[PDB]
RNA sequence: CCAUAGGUUAAUGAGGCGAACCGGGGGAACUGAAACAUCUAAGUACCCCGAGGAAAAGAAAUCAACCGAGAUUCCCCCAG
RNA sequence: UUUUGUAUAAUGGGUCAGCGACUUAUAUUCUGUAGCAAGGUUAACCGAAUAGGGGAGCCGAAGGGAAACCGAGUCUUAACU
RNA sequence: AGGACCGAACCGACUAAUGUUGAAAAAUUAGCGGAUGACUUGUGGCUGGGGGUGAAAGGCCAAUCAAACCGGGAGAUAGCU
RNA sequence: GUAACGGGGCUAAACCAUGCACCGAAGCUGCGGCAGCGACGCUUAUGCGUUGUUGGGUAGGGGAGCGUUCUGUAAGCCUG
RNA sequence: GUUUAUUAAAAACACAGCACUGUGCAAACACGAAAGUGGACGUAUACGGUGUGACGCCUGCCCGGUGCCGGAAGGUUAAUU
RNA sequence: AAUUCCUUGUCGGGUAAGUUCCGACCUGCACGAAUGGCGUAAUGAUGGCCAGGCUGUCUCCACCCGAGACUCAGUGAAAUUGAACUCGCUGUGAAGAUGCAGUGUACCCGCGGCAAGACGGAAAGACCCCGUGAACCUUUACUAUAGCUUGACACUGAACAU
RNA sequence: CUUUAAUGUUUGAUGUUCUAACGUUGACCCGUAAUCCGGGUUGCGGACAGUGUCUGGUGGGUAGUUUGACUGGGGCGGUCUCCUCCUAAAGAGUAACGGAGGAGCACGAAGGUUGGCUAAUCCUGGUCGGACAUCAGGAGGUUAGUGCAAUGGCAUAAGCCAGCUUGACUGCGAGCGUGACGGCGCGAGCAGGUGCGAAAGCAGGUCAUAGUGAUCCGGUGGUUCUGAAUGGAAGGGCCAUC
């Protein structure tokens, strides 16, 4: 039968356009006011998944 | 661990806040200052200190 | 009573004598000014020495207290 | 995406947007497909019609892909610029 | 007291078996979650009632989206 | 066989014969190979039945953005060197 | 008279030896205890599994018991061999 | 049970120095042969008078093959 | 007297006796979704549970804790509204 | 002391000699009053100790009678078993060798016997550990829950008085 | 309309009484030559009791489960994140139940900037004065000081003092560093707006290196991004924060 994807993975990661994945950055949820305002600032942009966790996300994101 | 969180409130009606941090017990007055504030694009007089 | 360590801060020098560096680059990490910042080189808040110039690492002694100083001296 | 009980990176980063109903009615028309239409006139019905979009779809926009070498009237969509301009240099009538 | 329960007889019909499918009444746990209780396994297995050649369902107090479709059932898509 | 390491006094087998373990289905991706090619391909089903029909659909030719939206650009920001 | 005494049948099982692929998946031999009682025995019957029954040892419930047996869930699961 | 050169035995067959010869391996060379990876002139679906190098190997990856039963080729071919 | 049928027969279990407690009968209590049945065709000199365990001398201080019984102005407090 | 660690406690008895036994002492590590305390006649296949008698229990065995063992005939198993042309020593070595090294010894094959070794056979150690194993059991572990109990509503009505 | 006496009258509590529900494992009659059952008559209780739904309490009586890892075996003990030094073999990194110490903050000034200043200790002499308070000189030259461990730094001071202030700014960020990743860190320069300073300039927190907690689920404020017919709203998203 279909692969199942993993509805928590599809939620955490848009795939872009040369195959990569977009996803939001930890650390910025709560406990926002002891953090610099530069490391805030940083966090809030996307970024894209590392090399070594593509393996893991693709798998987890088959029909992405 | 003693010294709380506070809100610093802009004066613009913007609703826009800075968030800091002040001991209560000692400067138990309230912490008054000059901060940009982003959404009118100036300096404008901050106030609150729980 | 003696079993604690603190992580390892990888400090000392990234960049050597006539290295080629782009701008920005960090020359050494360090704790305090064991070297001083000279010629197109900042000194950051944990007083790293970074290059504010493309251009060749130079190390050198200089002043009256025969202080050691980095610039980057241009290519 | 077991880590060996390390957080795995889908539940260590943190969940991001919601999903708009409207994308999902909305379609992308390339200037290859104006060609593709039965008479010269490129509506949403006529563009279901020659299988450019879907049966559902209530929106629909013209963009630069491609090229259209005709005159075409583009009539209840949305054209974008670049693509306004191709059709105009070719006959072409946009109609809000 | 009426009556009613109750009694006797007649006539008609049922009773039990049977593989699966069907509908209904009840309903697990192992297991998986790398432990576990929510959750899962699964309304599965199992027990029970009843039916038929199929059963159930079925002729909109349904969908739709301001255009319209026109009962139910099954198949492929929609879509992991 | 298991091991850092086994003649090992570590494991297994008395012998022969026969049987005895990476399969199958569906999804998905990569490679090879073939077909067609900015187009490719049909599913159920119909049936002139391995034909032909069926293009409902799926993928691809456009992306960016949480989204509206914009679109070879887009997002970000009041605006970007 | 007696949960009295000695002692056979009968019921039991303290010791020792034998045997331990036994004659026997618990016996034999010599001795040992009770032996009118809370005794023993035949026939039939009732109690059913988280249940029974238990003068209580987790004992016994068809040579199986800290949850019987048979069938099914079931190819449970087995990061172990 | 000699049992503290492996033994026999050795006063060098011990030790130190100074040398020249020999033995000594699946190392090197020599002869013959297979294969892999490259690079080369003629010439070409290249293969060679050629040339260079490599070729121990568990887990493990890659490449090419053997044979077995069955289907087609096969109402053919072999076979009393 | 009883007991670990099949390595323990004992100082263990039981025992008469003692006490505490429950129980007024449609008894408590127990088996039972229930009906009912036992208790008992008994009725507090009875029945159930608990502990101790003939008999003899006796059984001392402690109710703060935990339970059990009782008390109740106040406080806290569910569904509901 | 069925309770005492220290402990074979101290003293005494009994014995030539007594960690046990008996008695008393108190220093009760860590008795104690119905999870009873202290006694207690009788009883016990009960535990411990002493003595008389008795004896092959023993000093220390000897002989005898029978059933086996041994031989013949007949029938005819078993556990085990990688293959075996299956020696000692010393050493070496997956660290305790028939199998390696060196050495020594040894003609080939049975039968009766003994069990030192083959880390002999038997049972995928039962101790110890590990597994994000299992089962029962306990509890003021967690979460539930039958049961018990509280109240509200329903079944559930009428009046009188305050 | 402020106020305030009454009852047909609505439902509240209590008390008493009743009977017709309900009960009866009281008597009696019949079904029926039946200690079941039912009906009937009667008495006794009687709106109680009892049962259903809901609800609080109790609840090893029963069930499902949990009860960590490291570890010179395990257990007891100790330890589990972060910072500093040594081990560490002159780049980085580098283990032990190795050796030694700290942290889980503090600060609207202890931050920014301008301007100014430079210690410890001892010596000599001097009212209360001790060996050590304060004053003056001298020698000394950082042997001090750094909000808190240690290390590296610090006089152009980063150390002490004062004035003005909020750059403890917002959006971004060339490029580097360090990490398996998550992430962490350094950062010129740009835009906007500010402070200090005559000016050059400095300022995106504190000499630096510890002072911390992913995601989920929610909360708060902002933002008309989305808004399941449509307009709204709910909720969701996005930004800030808990
Ligand atoms: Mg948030
Ligand atoms: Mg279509
Ligand atoms: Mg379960
Ligand atoms: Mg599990
Ligand atoms: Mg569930
Ligand atoms: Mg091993
Ligand atoms: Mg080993
Ligand atoms: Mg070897
Ligand atoms: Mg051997
Ligand atoms: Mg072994
Ligand atoms: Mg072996
Ligand atoms: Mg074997
Ligand atoms: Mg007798
Ligand atoms: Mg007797
Ligand atoms: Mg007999
Ligand atoms: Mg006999
Ligand atoms: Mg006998
Ligand atoms: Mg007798
Ligand atoms: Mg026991
Ligand atoms: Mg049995
Ligand atoms: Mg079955
Ligand atoms: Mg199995
Ligand atoms: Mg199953
Ligand atoms: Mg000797
Ligand atoms: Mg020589
Ligand atoms: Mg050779
Ligand atoms: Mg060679
Ligand atoms: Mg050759
Ligand atoms: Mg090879
Ligand atoms: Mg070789
Ligand atoms: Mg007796
Ligand atoms: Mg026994
Ligand atoms: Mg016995
Ligand atoms: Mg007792
Ligand atoms: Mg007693
Ligand atoms: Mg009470
Ligand atoms: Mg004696
Ligand atoms: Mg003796
Ligand atoms: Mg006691
Ligand atoms: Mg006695
Ligand atoms: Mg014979
Ligand atoms: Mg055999
Ligand atoms: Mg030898
Ligand atoms: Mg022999
Ligand atoms: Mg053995
Ligand atoms: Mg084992
Ligand atoms: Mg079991
Ligand atoms: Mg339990
Ligand atoms: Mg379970
Ligand atoms: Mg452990
Ligand atoms: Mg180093
Ligand atoms: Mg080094
Ligand atoms: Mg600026
Ligand atoms: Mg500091
Ligand atoms: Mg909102
Ligand atoms: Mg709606
Ligand atoms: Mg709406």
């Amino acid at each position: 039968p279909k692969i199942k994807t993993v509805r928590g993975a599809a939620k955490r990661f848009k795939k872009t356009g040369k195959g990569g994945f977009k996803h939001k950055h930890a650390n910025l949820r709560h406990i926002l006011t002891k953090k610099a305002t530069k490391r805030k600032r940083h966090l809030r942009p996307k970024a894209m998944v590392s090399k070594g966790d593509l393996g893991l996300v693709i798998a987890c994101l088959p029909y992405a | 661990g003693i010294r709380e969180k506070i809100k610093l409130v802009s004066s613009a009606g913007t609703g826009h806040f800075y968030t800091t941090t002040k001991n209560k017990r000692t400067k138990p007055e309230k912490l008054e200052l000059k901060k940009f504030d982003p959404v009118v694009r100036q300096h404008v007089i901050y106030k609150e200190a729980k | 009573r003696n079993g604690r360590d603190s992580e390892a801060k990888r400090l000392g020098v990234k960049r050597f004598g006539g290295e080629s560096v782009l701008a920005g680059s960090i020359i050494v990490r360090q704790r305090g000014t064991k070297f001083h910042a000279g010629a197109n080189v900042g000194c950051g808040r944990d007083h790293t020495l970074f290059a504010k110039a493309d251009g060749k690492v130079k190390f050198e002694v200089k002043g009256p207290k025969n202080r050691k100083f980095i610039s980057i001296e241009a290519e | 995406g077991f880590e060996g009980g390390q957080m795995p990176l889908y539940r260590r980063l943190p969940k991001f947007g919601f999903t708009s109903r409207k994308a999902a009615i909305t379609a992308e028309i390339r200037l290859s497909d104006l060609a593709k239409v039965e008479g010269g006139v490129v509506d949403l019905n006529t563009l279901k019609a020659a299988n450019i979009i879907g049966i559902q779809i209530e929106f629909a926009k013209v963009i630069l892909a491609g090229e259209v070498t005709t005159p075409v009237t583009v009539r209840g969509l949305r054209v974008t610029k670049g693509a306004r301009a191709a059709i105009e240099a070719a006959g072409g009538k946009i109609e809000e």
